[PDB]
């Protein structure tokens, strides 16, 4: 009864692979901002 | 001790108090050289037999040290000059005072 | 000198480096370390690094040694190996920093990149200020920026003040030395140039542009008041209606109510500001209901 | 001499040498041993290599070594076998580094790799700091960096202050004295000079491109202020427009709002702010108002 | 004189030699060897080779001995047999070493290899220091560096201080007393010469090369600023543009703001700062200022 | 017993107290040379006639 499938609580992926960040853009300036929320 | 003006003074009354900014000064306020400054999280004040100042802390098994008061010796002590205010200070007589380390 | 001193290139920037070091050699006015920890770590930190593991558990009381934040501004176009200097300001409870030597110092970014390293003596003036020096020189740079300058036919002097009229004056003086469509102004603070395509041709045009005289316009009637120090600055263009005054402790040299006479010039005005015999904390008072009654034809400003 | 005061060259730089070493020799004015353990933790180490193994289980109460670190630069082009001077700064609870002696030192780099090695005696003033001396000649040279020079057809000159106009008249003094198209401005800090081909023909080119002087031309205007010592310096670029000026304690000398004339050349603005009649401390205030309201017109720094 | 004194040849350094030993003979003033447990340690261990075993459970409280750190350098083409110099530093908390005879020391090297024996007796002045003296003759060379002098057609001189056009210009007198191809310049540091095969051939060409006087090119404007001492030093190339000063306490002797003239040589430079009647330690502030600002026409070191 | 400074002194007090090394001092810290270091899983400690 133990081997039955069963959906787990917390469904889906549990880890979230960082997404590498938007190219700097050439305006002289050190501080780059991503497109803003 | 230091003297308002930034000439250094010799006394030989041993009661000293921490002020607001730690600093063990005299009773008339006097910085007390070679500056000794005290934690707020001292829970006892142990002051050695050769001037190791340690202080004990919460949560720390071995005693936290603050520094070393250094005696200053003369070799005329009849000559040093009474400010007043239980002060000495170095005439020509009694000069170059050598500070020492307690016990040597 | 009046393009220059007026407006700014864009894209020629000015960053700012932020970094942490140590500062030793002092005479004993360094931190406490007992209510410093970061210093003694550190201090452990660059020890270990250099080959020495001092014991975790062990009790350090330095006094030569300063923990300290140093601040650059990485300039225009700047090229690995030239040097900068640095602010040294000290972080915790430390007396003095006199005649300390800054070891090693990786100077960051916004983005937490090293774009400089600092390490020199620093100069402390000696009611100076003793915890913050400045090292001439004291900074090389490392890492250089990306440009588009010398990209594209467009280039924009950004004003410092903005000014539709000057920017107006900006674009025609451009326009009469440098061709019929030189220039062409966006906003009241925006002046866009055409320039050939290419690197040194846009520095040459630069060069020109940039010893241009423009003749200034007049530019706003404003009131400056700086009342944390205490002191009132008044431009040109500021004028007075007629209106009387009155405040404490003042009486006409007879009442306490004098007439101040409308004005039209700056000299007007002050002769009849001082006619009043008022302090300057009075005259701020005086400046700021004159202000809201509406004889003062100014702009007021409390900076 | 212009060139050379002006530019840096590409590639030829100073970096930076860091290390850690005892000073001996000390009258009684060194560590105390007990609140700086490291100090005798390497004073083991040296006795250890040298041969002498002290008991782990020991009290060592020192007072004529202290705990140092030496601070160098590595010269541009420098070959093993030559001497530069080092800084020596005490790092913990020491009295004074009058007479001491550095032990051999190994002064690494950025990347920890030892660059030179530092021995020498300290020359300390003797107001003055006891903490900190300087030893000339006090390390040797110990590995060399290679380098990119004479490789290529372009070296670049790199401006110490950024100028469009400054580096055109820089790529036009080279490009008089020294063929057509011998030099080429890049952006407003570097200017590209082409090269023979070669080692010892760049540097006969560059000993002539060093020497070459430029009129330099009107560099901006700018007030530093530097609060930390109370200076106020000002340029010759820097102008004043006509406004009123009111600070505490200040009157005409008569009411408290004097009127400031306005000035064309620098001697106008020095007779000008002088007839306020303003300590430096109240100058710096007066300054910073004007600039706020806009008689200043110049660029106002506070370093 | 001049070549001997600007450059060095390649090849021809002196090395760093360090070693303990102890000092005997004083009149009391020795370690307190209580504090200091390598002292009675090594004490024993001499005694131990000379003979005597002293019982490991023992109490000995010396007066007249002192451990000390002897260092030397040890010289270019350095014979076994020769005598040269050592320093002598006393290591804890000896009062003084004003008698006292050092015994037999190994120098080691870097590579930990005894290169000079060490014994003789220290001459210590007597605000002299007491812990610190010198052996003039005090070690002899025991072992020889092998070298490559001699071998091969190229020797580099090897310029103190980098500049392209000093490199060029010893290129240039070297080329015009000793042949066409006589030298060649690499670097702004490095001047490459070509010499002929063999060991006394090469000794006899650097004796000519080394006595020639070449014409020093004016080098650099520098201010060179120690704080931790109070100096202040500018060589002949500082130029100063026109430009206001502001310090407190300092005023035209009349407001707090003194012109400083525009300066072309070194005396109008003197002439225009000691107007100001400013203190050194004002005069390093003021000049810190000024750098910043742009009068000040030289590169500002502080050291 | 030996006092910090590295002098020797002379007592007749006979209170001594094992400090955190081992080893016999006085009730003031003070070391009673001839010198004994007691280990840490002693069970009893016997001082004897003659010294031992």
């Amino acid at each position: 009864c133990a081997w039955i499938p069963a959906k787990p609580l917390v469904q889906g992926a549990t880890t979230a692979q960082p997404i590498p960040g938007p190219v700097p853009v050439a305006n002289g300036s050190i501080f780059q901002s991503a497109q803003p929320i | 001790v230091m003297l308002p003006d930034g000439t250094s003074a010799y006394t030989r009354d041993g009661s000293f108090q921490v002020d607001q900014n730690g600093q063990l000064v005299t009773a008339g306020g006097f910085q007390v050289q070679p500056a000794i400054t005290i934690p707020a999280n001292a829970l006892s004040i142990t002051i050695g037999r050769d001037g190791v100042v340690s202080v004990t802390q919460q949560g720390q098994a071995a005693p936290v040290q603050v520094g070393q008061l250094n005696l200053t010796t003369f070799m005329n002590d009849t000559g040093l000059e009474s400010i007043g205010e239980n002060l000495y200070i170095e005439t020509q007589s009694s000069g170059a005072p050598n500070e020492s380390t307690p016990g040597l | 000198e009046r393009i220059r001193d007026l407006t700014s290139v864009q894209g020629v920037r000015e960053n700012s480096l932020i970094g942490y070091g140590l500062v030793v050699g002092l005479d004993g006015t360094g931190d406490q370390t007992t209510q410093t920890p970061f210093t003694t770590q550190t201090l452990n930190n660059m020890l270990s690094q250099l080959g020495i593991t001092v014991p975790t558990g062990t009790n350090m009381q330095l006094k030569n040694v300063a923990a300290v934040m140093v601040t650059a501004s990485y300039p225009p176009f700047a090229r690995q190996g030239q040097t900068i200097d640095v602010v040294v300001s000290s972080m915790g409870n430390a007396k003095s920093l006199r005649g300390g030597t800054l070891l090693m110092t990786p100077l960051k970014g916004v983005d937490s990149q090293v774009y400089a390293l600092a390490q020199g003596n620093i100069l402390v003036g000696g009611v100076n200020q003793l915890n913050g020096g400045r090292i001439t020189n004291g900074a090389i740079i490392e890492r250089e920026l990306p440009t588009q300058f010398g990209a594209g036919n467009t280039i924009n002097l950004q004003l410092n003040d903005e000014d539709f009229t000057m920017a107006q004056q900006i674009t025609d003086a451009i326009n009469r030395a440098r061709g019929y469509g030189s220039a062409t102004a966006l906003d009241a603070r925006t002046v866009q140039v055409r320039v050939p395509s290419g690197n040194s041709s846009q520095v040459r045009f630069l060069a020109d542009i940039q010893n241009m005289e423009v003749n200034v316009t007049p530019q706003d009637a404003k009131v400056v008041i700086n009342s944390r120090t205490g002191s009132v600055v008044m431009n040109r263009e500021v004028t007075l209606d007629s209106c009387a005054v009155a405040q404490g402790n003042l009486s006409v040299t007879g009442g306490s109510l004098q007439s101040v006479r409308s004005s039209a010039n700056l000299n007007s005005v002050v002769r009849a500001l001082n006619a009043l015999g008022a302090t300057p904390m009075d005259l701020m008072s005086i400046l700021q209901s004159m202000q809201s009654a509406g004889c003062l034809r100014a702009k007021l400003e409390i900076i």
